[PDB]
């Protein structure tokens, strides 16, 4: 099937959009030390599947990676704990810098699929 | 519920407090 | 990043270090004094994977 | 396309060594201080054709144990141990933790402490008088003079107990207290024994082992390495985005 | 939900005493770790300061 | 006491962090805006058929 | 076979082992 072809390809651009949204927001908050109710911010991930044989690709859910906090020494602070370290986010910096151009690519790439099945699509519509 | 399905339910509006009060 | 934190940390102490130095010379004629000297500690270690 | 993740991984534990680095650097005075070495450790992926990918991974084989100097404060009972003596401390969990750091302070119920932790001798935490003056021997024994007494009058109350361990089976705790490894304890014993052979002195404090040196051209290196790994990821970026336009028609 | 807005904020100020100059003036005083001289702002309310 | 005067509390290590910080932040999120924007300019070419 | 190829079983896991016990 030729059309399935759209809503696989619409399939990619919404994941590749969703991952590059959440690297966006974890360099965004690479610094960021409370939440709205002193929770620390935690890195986040998105879940990839297929569809299904074999489909497009889904996000599953978004989930909070599960690495120890870089707590950092700061005693005179209010969200300190009985030992005054304060917990910082887990969040690199070139995980997320790959991440925003590994995204583009392939967002990228999908773009150029959807183009030329459009085309072929076209083409084959005025057969004979 | 599954997103990019059709709900003739308008979804709630989205709000962004600071701060839990 | 963690490293300007840490960098940050020990140029704290290391100035702590300096104004304790300081105040010991400055009042080198006050009567009854006695030196002081600051005593440092490492933080937590954090441990990213076990052998 | 995966080119880019190696480059980017071999960036990301640059990072993290220069951050353990930093660290080292950042303690430069902290008596009885053990550096922290660093290193890197290929991790080859066997996959089924053409293995041309090995990544690398950051790791610290442990403290070294080469000796720092030691400052001579004069203060009474400021110990420095030998060159593979360990002072036993009761951690917070009840684990016996060993330090080098001579600094003991007394509370004032005569109970002894380095940093908030009872140092233990022979027998369990050792307690001298409440305001008597401390002296420690060549060897480890305690002796206590009750001011205002005659001098004739100085006893022994208590000796401390040193421990002797190689430097390859010690590995450093989340608190900063070395440990026997797993195969060390179990052939040595759970607890160690007080060996006669290790002698120290008083009146000196040993400060910090960190070499500058090894400080500074290990930043250099970092530094270089890092920047070739960007170069190698811009340059697979371009690749991929100009090799990408092929897929359109 | 993927997005995560960031916002500045100052948490007050810090009470950290800082160093001190002696000028030889008799009428300029220092507090101490926690004190504050209280004075009369524009409005008529009170204020503290250093 | 009288004679002396307390003078401002400012820490010119966390303000040269702060700033060195706050300069690389700037710097990253700005290559993230352009590679949205430039990821973005082709998908109206995807639909342009 | 060659890189490229048609075969009718799937590939061997891929691991990174840090050290081999």
């Amino acid at each position: 099937a030729l059309l399935n072809i759209f809503d696989i390809a619409g399939s990619a651009l919404a994941a590749q959009s969703k991952r590059l949204n959440v690297a966006a927001s974890n360099l965004a908050n690479a610094d960021s030390v409370t939440g709205p109710d002193g929770q620390p911010y935690r890195a986040k991930q998105v879940v990839f599947q297929v569809d299904a044989a074999t489909g497009g690709v889904k996000v599953a859910s978004v989930i909070e990676s599960q690495a120890p906090e870089k707590l950092v020494y700061e005693p005179g602070n209010p969200l300190a704990d009985a030992n005054g370290y304060v917990k910082m986010p887990n969040v690199d910096v070139v995980g997320e810098m790959v991440n925003t151009m590994s995204a583009s690519r392939s967002y990228q790439a999908n773009i150029e699929v959807l183009n030329t099945v459009k085309s072929m699509m076209l083409k084959t519509l005025t057969l004979g | 519920g599954v997103p990019g399905a059709l709900s003739n339910q308008p979804a709630p509006p989205n709000e962004a407090p600071i701060a839990t009060p | 990043i963690s490293s300007l934190w840490i960098a940050k940390t020990g140029l704290d102490a290391q100035q702590t270090n300096m104004d304790v130095i300081a105040n010991n010379l400055a009042n080198v004629s006050t009567n009854g004094f006695k030196r002081q000297r600051a005593v440092f500690e490492d933080l937590l270690y954090q441990t990213i994977r076990q052998p | 396309d995966h080119a880019i993740y190696t480059a980017m991984g071999a960036a990301s534990q640059t990072l993290n060594q220069q951050a353990v680095t930093a660290s080292n650097l950042a303690n430069a005075s902290t008596p009885g201080f053990r550096a922290q070495l660093n290193a890197l450790r290929a991790v080859p992926v066997d996959g089924l054709s053409l293995a041309t990918r090995t990544l690398v991974t950051a790791s610290t084989p442990g403290a070294d144990m080469t000796p720092g100097q030691l400052d001579y404060t004069s203060r009474p009972l400021d110990v420095a141990l030998q060159q593979d003596g360990w002072l036993v401390v009761q951690a917070a969990d009840g684990a016996e933790g060993y330090t080098r750091n001579g600094n003991i302070q007394v509370g004032p119920t005569g109970q002894l402490t380095i940093q908030g932790h009872p140092v233990i001798g022979e027998g369990g935490p050792i307690t001298v008088p409440e305001g008597s003056e401390i002296t420690i021997a060549a060897d480890g024994t305690i002796s206590a003079l009750n001011p205002g007494d005659p001098p004739n009058t100085v006893a022994p109350v208590g000796r401390l107990k040193l421990v002797k361990a190689e430097g390859n089976e010690v590995q450093r705790s989340d608190d900063g207290l070395f440990r026997l490894t797993a195969e060390a304890q179990a052939e040595r014993g759970a607890v160690l024994a007080a060996d006669p052979s290790i002698r120290i002195m008083s009146g000196v404090l040993e400060g910090s082992n960190v070499k500058p040196v090894e400080a500074m051209t290990d930043m250099i290196a970092n530094a270089r390495r890092f920047e070739m790994q960007m170069k190698v990821i811009t340059s697979v970026d371009e690749n991929e985005g100009r090799a990408n336009q092929l897929l359109s028609m």
